[PDB]
C-alpha cells in the first residue's frame, strides 16, 4: 500500500486543512447532564457521532440516514470510530 | 396444521429463543461516553427484548436442532424470523433477490425468471406453518419430558 | 502460572493443565464443535464451554 | 430513583432463587460456587416520580409499569466457598429491611 | 464417618454455645473415629448428650449391626450444667481415600 | 509445636497481642469456646469493685492478607492460673509458644 | 359520528359539567365511579351526569378517562403518555407484525382519539 515515512514541519494552512473546527469554549461537558456542548473539547458536530450512527439530540436514528447532517446541532451520521482522528 | 393457542405458547417460547441467541451476537458497537449519557436520560425505545433462562433456551435449543437440522434453509429463515426479528416480507425480499432464475416452470409456460414476489411470500409461509407443527409435539413433550 | 517437572515426557513436548488448556483453545472450540454439528449456532457452544 | 435489593429479578432461572431468602439474600451458610447470585441489585430504569396528575391517573389506571434491569452482586468466576456472615449497614432514615 | 448433622449449627465455622471447642475440632475428631458395621452398606448414627464432662465414644445410640471398636475416644467436654448437642452422623461402606469436593 | 525451638517462642507469642493473656492471677470459672470467665483471687482483688475477668475471643474474621485469625482455649475448667499468663492460643500460636 | 357543532355544543357542555362536578358539588350516589373520583381530589351537572353516568356507567375506565379531560382538565398527550405507560404486550398486526409486543406512542394516541369520539358519540343523543 505505501512506501517510506516523509516528515516535514507543518505549514499554517496544512494545520487548517487538518482541521474540521476551532475549538472556542474550555468546558467539556455538561456535569449536569452529561451532554457534549457546541464547541467545546469534546464536540459532536466538530468530531461526530458520540453514539452509533446516531444525533446528539437523537434526530437520525437509524441507517438510512446515513449521508445526510443534523440539524438541531448539526452533526453528520457516520461511524463512533471516526471521532478517534478528526 | 397447529392450532391457535399452541400458536401462542410456542410462539412465546420461540421469541424468547431467539432472543436468548440473538444476545450472543458477535460484535455490537456503543462507545466509551454513551453509558454515561445513557444512565440519566430516559431512552424511550427499549430494545431489550427478554429471553429464558440458559436452561431453557439450551434445551428448546437441542429441540429445534433435533427436528430441523435436515434442512438448513428452513433453519435460516427460523433464524430470521426469531433471531433478527425480521419480518416476513422482509426476507421476502432479502430472498427474492436472490432467488435464483431456477427455471422453475409454471402453470403459465416455460419461464426464466425468479418466482415472484407476490409467489415468494407463501413460499415462505408454507415453510414455517409446517414447520412450526413439525416441531411442537416434541417441544411440549420435551417440557414434560424434563418435567 | 507456575512450573514444575513430571519427568517423564519426552523432550519434545510439555504438560499443560486442563483448565488453562480448556481457556486458550476456545475459538477452535467454537470451530471444530460447530463442524460436528454438536451444537448448530454460537451461543450453543458458549453455553456449552461454560 | 433509587435501587432495590429485593429477591425479585428479570429473566433468570429458578436456580439462583433458590437460594436466596425472602429479601434477596443467601442465607448463612449455604454453599455457592462462582457465578451465582448473592445479592438481588436491580435499579428502576423508567421509575417516574411525578406530579399528582401522574399519582392521579395511577390511581385511575392501575400502577403497572416502570420496572426494568438488574445489577445483581455475582460470584467471582472460578471461587467458591461458604458463607459466614452478613454485614448491612443502612443510610439514616431509610426504612431498614427484615434481614437487617 | 461420611457426614455429620449436628443440631443448631448452620455451618462448621461457627460455635455452639456450651462446649469449649469448635465445630471444626469436632469433626475432624470424628475423622479418625473407627467403627464396625456388619448387616448394612449405610447406616446413620445418633448421640444424645447433656451434662458437664467429657464426650466419649458411649454415648451413641448403639445397634446391634453397628460395633465402636474405642470406647474412650473422646470427641468434646461439656462445660454448661445444662446444654447437650445431638448429632446424626452418617456412616458407610467404602475404599481409599475420598475428599469432600470430588462427590457429585 | 516445633521440636527444635529456639527459646524466643514464649517472648514473641506473648508480646504478639493475637493471643488473650491473664490480666491477673485466679481460678477458672466459666469455660466456653466463645468467652471466659475468671474468678479473680482474692490478694490480686481489688478491695472495691471485688469483680471478675471476663474475656471474649476473637473468633472467625479476615485478616489484613485475607486469612483467618481465630483463638482458641487452652485451658481446662476448675484451674488456677497466674498473672501473665497465656489462656487463648491465637492463630499459630500453641500453649504459650509461637509456632508457624 | 357526530357533526362539529355538536362537538363545540356538548363539548361547552362538557366542560361546566366538569368544572362544576370537580369542585365538588356532586353526591356520592350518582356513581361509585364518581365517588372513586371524588376520592381522588347546579342541577345542570346533575342532569348531565344522570346523562354521562346512564350511557358511560358500563365502561367506567374511559369514563374515568372523561373524567381526567373535562373533571380535571388533562392534557390528551399525557394521558395516552400514561396509558402507553400502563401498556401490556398484546395482539395486533402490526406495521411490523402480528408479534405479541408492547404498542407504540401514536396508536395509544389513536386510540384515546377514538374512545373519545366514541365515547361523545354514544353520549350526543342522551
Ligand atoms: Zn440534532
Amino acid at each position: 500500500e505505501f512506501d517510506a515515512i516523509k516528515i516535514a514541519l507543518a505549514s499554517p494552512d496544512m494545520i487548517r486543512s487538518w482541521s474540521f473546527g476551532e475549538v472556542k469554549k474550555p468546558e467539556t461537558i455538561n456535569y449536569r447532564t452529561f451532554k457534549p456542548e457546541r464547541d467545546g473539547l469534546f464536540c459532536a458536530r466538530i468530531f461526530g457521532p458520540v453514539k452509533d450512527y446516531e444525533c446528539l439530540c437523537g434526530k437520525y436514528k437509524r441507517l438510512k440516514h446515513r449521508g445526510v447532517i443534523c440539524e438541531k446541532c448539526g452533526v453528520e451520521v457516520t461511524q463512533t470510530k471516526v471521532r478517534r482522528e478528526r | 396444521n397447529l392450532t391457535k393457542e399452541q400458536h401462542e405458547w410456542l410462539n412465546g417460547w420461540l421469541e424468547l429463543w431467539g432472543a436468548w441467541v440473538y444476545s450472543g451476537r458477535l460484535e455490537k458497537r456503543m462507545s466509551s461516553v454513551i453509558a454515561k449519557f445513557m444512565e440519566s436520560v430516559e431512552p424511550g425505545r427499549v430494545m431489550t427484548r427478554p429471553m429464558c433462562n440458559d436452561d431453557d433456551g439450551m434445551l428448546i435449543s437441542q429441540v429445534v436442532d433435533s427436528v430441523m437440522y435436515i434442512d438448513k434453509k428452513a433453519f435460516g429463515i427460523l433464524l430470521s424470523y426469531y433471531a433478527h426479528g425480521s419480518s416476513k416480507h422482509a426476507i421476502a425480499s432479502y430472498y427474492h433477490r436472490v432467488a435464483r432464475p431456477r427455471k422453475m416452470l409454471c402453470r403459465g409456460g416455460g419461464r426464466i425468471q425468479k418466482p415472484s414476489l407476490a409467489t415468494c411470500r407463501r413460499e415462505v409461509d408454507e415453510i414455517l406453518n409446517a414447520s412450526l407443527f413439525m416441531i411442537y409435539p416434541v417441544l411440549d413433550s420435551a417440557f414434560k419430558n424434563r418435567k | 502460572s507456575v512450573i514444575t517437572v513430571g519427568p517423564y515426557l519426552r523432550l519434545h513436548q510439555c504438560g499443560l493443565p486442563k483448565k488453562m488448556a480448556l481457556e486458550l483453545f476456545k475459538p477452535f472450540i467454537y470451530g471444530k464443535l460447530e463442524l460436528r454439528g454438536l451444537a448448530t449456532t454460537i451461543k450453543a457452544a458458549k453455553k456449552m464451554v461454560e | 430513583g433509587p435501587e432495590e435489593i429485593t429477591a425479585d429479578i428479570p429473566n433468570v432461572g429458578e436456580a439462583a432463587l433458590s437460594k436466596l431468602d425472602e429479601s434477596g439474600i443467601v442465607y448463612i451458610g449455604a454453599e455457592v460456587t462462582g457465578g451465582d447470585i448473592l445479592v438481588g441489585k436491580v435499579t428502576p430504569k423508567g421509575e417516574t416520580q411525578l406530579t399528582p396528575e401522574e399519582k392521579l391517573l395511577r390511581a385511575i389506571f392501575g400502577e403497572k409499569a416502570s420496572d426494568v434491569k438488574d445489577s445483581s452482586l455475582r460470584v467471582p468466576n472460578g471461587v467458591s466457598g461458604t458463607v459466614i456472615d452478613v454485614q448491612v449497614f443502612t443510610r439514616d432514615g431509610v426504612e431498614k429491611d427484615k434481614r437487617a | 464417618v461420611t457426614e455429620v448433622e449436628i443440631d443448631g449449627v448452620l455451618h462448621e465455622y461457627s460455635t455452639k454455645e456450651g462446649v469449649q471447642e469448635d465445630i471444626l475440632e469436632i469433626l475432624l475428631n470424628l475423622k479418625g473415629l473407627a467403627v464396625r458395621v456388619q448387616g448394612k452398606d449405610e447406616v446413620i448414627l445418633t448421640l444424645n448428650k447433656s451434662g458437664i464432662g467429657p464426650v466419649t465414644a458411649a454415648d451413641i445410640t448403639h445397634d446391634g449391626d453397628v460395633e465402636i471398636v474405642k470406647p474412650q475416644h473422646v470427641i468434646c467436654h461439656l462445660t454448661d450444667e445444662n446444654a447437650s448437642i445431638s448429632m446424626r452422623i452418617k456412616v458407610q461402606r467404602g475404599r481409599g481415600y475420598v475428599p469432600a469436593s470430588t462427590r457429585i | 509445636k516445633p521440636l527444635v525451638g529456639t527459646g524466643m517462642e514464649r517472648a514473641v507469642a506473648v508480646d504478639s497481642g493475637v493471643t488473650a493473656v491473664a490480666k491477673r492471677g485466679g481460678v477458672v470459672q466459666y469455660v466456653d469456646a466463645s468467652r471466659i470467665v475468671i474468678k479473680v483471687n482474692e490478694d490480686e482483688m481489688y478491695p472495691g469493685e471485688a469483680g471478675i475477668d471476663i474475656y471474649n475471643l476473637t473468633k472467625y474474621t479476615r485478616s489484613n492478607q485475607n486469612t483467618c485469625i481465630n483463638q482458641m482455649p487452652c485451658v481446662s475448667l476448675g484451674e488456677p492460673v497466674e498473672r501473665g499468663d497465656v489462656l487463648a492460643d491465637g492463630p499459630s500460636t500453641d500453649l504459650g509458644e509461637l509456632a508457624l
